[PDB]
């Protein structure tokens, strides 16, 4: 503390040297000295007790200390920590603003990484320094308390410390009228941290808080209005009831603060419209202010002069701007007012899309895109004019105009594909393919994403141009960076999903596969760049089907290795977590999905590969995995392999079914769906041998059917599975026919007459023959299910007729008359004519 | 129809949908 103190001071002066090499070499020393027990004893000493040396040196040591708290604080001796905690609280409100801010950031850091409860008398001291007549001590404590409330937004406790916000919050509200704007801004910032959290200490002061907010509403300092605006936005959700009286006064206030001097204030005031547009009373209040708000929102969607510099041209900007916030606000408002928003948009929109200034024109196109979803039914008449114009905007000289044009066109893709292909679709697809190979990297991703969107709405409408589409996409595999390669992977994979088996042509495979095999061979099993590639190949393998035969073996082998290694590393981590790290299961999930692609694509051709491999054992380990997505992907592989090669899956049914029966829990939808679908596919292959496995599966399935909410995809899948289960073993399914048939019929009556609908109904008829007692009570639903059929197969029709006539003979021609009269006309007439 | 649930969307597909 005297013979080694100058040894550190010289390192502080040397660390401030303008030489780059000298800096990093000394910074390393302060890490090699950090491993000493009382090295941090010096850093805090220089900051507070060494008031002889210059300020930037004293500050630097305190900031080196701070970095020695954000790291290596787990090894911080309690004796030394007690020293720093005491010295900082002492020098709160130091004369030098540089030293004070250095001290303040130490307190907020120690209380952040190190926990708050480990510093007991932190809040009681800071909250008692707010009354100090020394302004610096007041600001220093208040500036720290703000960062504490931000870092510790929780620790509201309500029974952990003392609920310190019972004294702090009422004290905070008193500082809303303090002289200094810097103090007022602090006071409002602290309270705002406990608005959404429904703080009981603040909610019983909600009247004093709002009244104090109205006073600070017209403050000069923008940092005050910034916080006041944020507070009102938050109060719009949690305590809407206390704003209705002063509602229109606030809306006007927010409407001016949206056009505020400080853009920072303008953003927070703009979030008010997003919040308000999600409230039930929105469509009642804003109607008055609509003609005055709409142009303000649109005008804010223009590119600022700063953005046009960051975005070169005449992802380098923030995630949230005034532009994106106004775009979002206009998006949501469009879905609230629907077509009633058009009279406020269409006039100014007409004078925006054909404007000569590119900035003003670009913002106009964005407006057209934002209101697409909501005002769709009102924009359709204006589309035959706008759509051909936007396709021309794809050829604009400006880059930012071309990119936004791709996106706006993609939001009307549903209408374009509904129209004749050769008027909109063909020129749009052509011009969009041109922007994929654009010179500007930003326009590329915009078009490649827009094209991927176009492919989903068009599907088989792109089959004629499938050679034109592929030539552009494949060529794009040579001039694309790693950022846009992801979008390309999506566009290619989406194409295969859209055109389906139409992609299975020799000339297509000849150009589409070699670039994919290129990336395949250049990546190692640890590179996370495999995730987008194999997801793409999963769609391609499913589409190419048998055309994927010459590529199956090297793909199949590597996928098994990925799953096997991921599971092996998982076992190692489970045994010794300290020596072996946990593996990324995304490698396993992705590899399993590609295996499903092969099984679904090749079918029986994968039989030789499923055998001579341990994929069955690996799947058995994947189904037990903690991660639901892993279980989701493995169950999907089980079903696809059930159809492909059941002769290899059959010896493992005994241990598969109990796991399948366990994962019939609707908490994880996708897991429950794939499990249910797997059971159904297994039932077909088993036959009457499915008998012992039914009781541990059926009870869940019936529960899922009668279960409220739930997606239709799970209801349909559960009905088909039960139907397939009833077809193979009627004895163990028929007695419970009485209690699932009501939602069973309503679920399958809206499905087209396909194979899945056939096998399900073929089962409901089999367990109606056995125990017909269950269909009698709710026979109204079975009729509507049968009358939904247009062209059922002959044997299934005979089954329907034999059941309907059977019921008709049970009740008589007179009872059947009165019973059939409650049917709608087309349903009543169909049953009479068909059966 | 029913079948299996769609695969997990990645960064790109989720960004547009």
């Amino acid at each position: 503390d005297e013979q080694g103190l100058q040894q550190i001071l010289q390192l502080l002066k040397e660390s401030q040297s303008p030489d780059t090499t000298i800096q990093r070499t000394v910074q390393q020393k302060l890490e090699q000295l950090n491993q000493y027990p009382d090295f941090n004893n010096y850093l805090i000493f220089v900051l507070t007790k060494l008031k002889s040396e210059d300020e930037p040196t004293r500050s630097l040591s305190g900031l080196i200390l701070k970095n020695n708290v954000k790291a290596h604080f787990q090894n911080f001796p309690n004796g030394v920590t007690d020293f720093i905690k005491s010295e900082c609280l002492n020098n709160i409100g130091d004369s030098s603003p540089l030293i004070r801010a250095t001290v303040g950031i130490l307190i907020t850091t120690i209380a952040s990484k190190g926990e708050l409860q480990n510093w007991p008398d932190l809040l009681p001291k800071l909250c008692s320094l707010l009354d100090s007549e020394d302004y610096n001590t007041c600001e220093g404590a208040f500036g720290a308390l703000q960062k504490i409330c931000e870092d510790s937004a929780e620790i509201l406790d309500s029974d952990v410390l003392d609920r310190p916000l019972n004294i702090m919050i009422p004290k905070f509200l008193q500082f809303f009228k303090h002289s200094s704007p810097k103090i007022r801004s602090h006071a409002v910032a602290c309270v705002n941290q406990f608005i959404i959290s429904r703080t009981q200490a603040l909610m019983l002061h909600i009247d004093s808080f709002i009244e104090n907010l109205f006073a600070l509403a017209g403050d000069e300092e923008p940092e005050v209005r910034k916080n006041v605006c944020r507070a009102l936005v938050m109060l719009l959700e949690v305590r809407m009831d206390r704003l209705l009286p002063h509602m229109h006064n606030i809306v006007e206030y927010m409407l001016q603060r949206t056009q505020d001097q400080d853009e920072n204030v303008a953003l927070e005031a703009c979030e008010f419209w997003l919040t308000l547009a999600e409230q039930p009373i929105c469509k009642d209040v804003l109607v008055r202010h609509l003609p005055k708000l709409i142009p303000v929102l649109v005008n804010g969607m223009k590119y600022s002069d700063i953005d046009i510099i960051l975005l070169k041209g005449d992802d380098t900007i923030s995630d949230w701007n005034l532009r994106k916030c106004s775009a979002a606000a206009l998006d949501v408002l469009a879905n609230v007012y629907r077509d009633e928003l058009l009279p406020h948009i269409l006039p100014l929109l007409k004078e925006l899309l054909f404007h000569h200034e590119w900035v003003v024109k670009e913002s106009g196109i964005l407006v057209l895109g934002a209101i697409a979803e909501g005002c769709m039914q009102g924009m359709i008449p204006y589309l035959p004019e706008l759509i051909p114009h936007l396709i021309q905007c794809l050829s604009d000289k400006k880059a930012l105009v071309r990119s936004i044009t791709c996106w706006t066109l993609s939001r009307y893709a549903h209408w374009v594909v509904s129209q004749p292909p050769d008027t909109y679709l063909k020129p749009l697809m052509t011009e969009l393919l041109k922007r994929i190979l654009d010179s500007n990297k930003r326009v590329q991703e915009a078009a490649c994403s827009a094209f991927a969107t176009l492919e989903e709405e068009a599907c088989t409408e792109l089959v004629p141009y499938l050679a034109y589409i592929l030539d552009t996409l494949v060529f794009a595999f040579s001039k694309y960076q790693h950022k846009n390669l992801l979008i390309l992977y999506d566009a290619i994979g989406t194409l295969a999903d859209s055109v389906g088996h139409h992609l299975n042509k020799p000339e297509y495979i000849q150009m589409l596969m070699p670039p994919l095999i290129q990336k395949w061979n250049m990546l190692k099993d640890e590179d996370k760049d495999l995730f987008p590639l194999l997801e793409c190949l999963s769609s391609v393998a499913t589409a190419l089907q048998s055309g994927f035969l010459p590529y199956c073996e090297p793909v199949y082998q590597r996928c098994v290795n990925l799953v096997q290694k991921t599971l092996a590393q998982a076992m190692l981590n489970n045994a010794q977590p300290d020596q072996y790290e946990a593996p990324d299961k995304d490698f396993m999930i992705v590899a399993l999905d590609l295996l499903s692609g092969l099984a679904e694509g090749l079918g029986g051709n994968i039989e030789q590969l499923v055998a001579r491999s341990n994929i069955l054992t690996l799947m058995y380990q994947c189904m037990q995995d903690k991660m639901p997505e892993v279980r989701q992907s493995s169950f999907a592989l089980l079903g696809d392999l059930t159809k492909a090669c059941f002769q290899h899956v059959k010896p493992c049914i005994a241990d598969f079914m109990p796991i399948l029966g366990t994962n019939l829990n609707p908490e994880f939808i996708s897991v429950c769906n794939n499990a249910t679908w797997a059971i159904g596919e297994i039932s077909i292959q088993m036959g009457i041998e499915m008998q012992p496995y039914i009781p541990m599966v059926l009870h869940q399935l019936v529960e899922i059917i009668n279960r409220p909410n739930t997606p239709k995809t799970l209801l349909e899948n559960t009905a088909i599975t039960i139907g397939r289960l009833g077809y193979v073993c009627p004895q163990e399914v028929a007695p419970m026919l009485q209690q699932f048939i009501r939602p069973w019929c309503t679920s399958l009556r809206n499905i087209r007459d396909n194979e899945e609908k056939d096998s399900a109904f073929r089962g409901i008829c089999t367990m109606i023959s056995v125990n017909p007692s269950g269909v009698i009570q709710d026979f109204i639903f079975f009729c509507d299910a049968v009358a939904s059929w247009i062209n059922p197969k002959d044997d299934l029709r005979d089954m329907f007729c034999k059941i309907l006539h059977g019921f008709k003979n049970q009740v008589g021609d007179e009872n059947w008359r009165r019973f059939s009269d409650q049917f709608p006309l087309p349903l009543k007439e169909r049953l009479a004519a068909f059966y | 129809t029913g079948g299996k649930a769609p695969r997990k969307q990645l960064a790109t597909k989720a960004a547009r949908k």
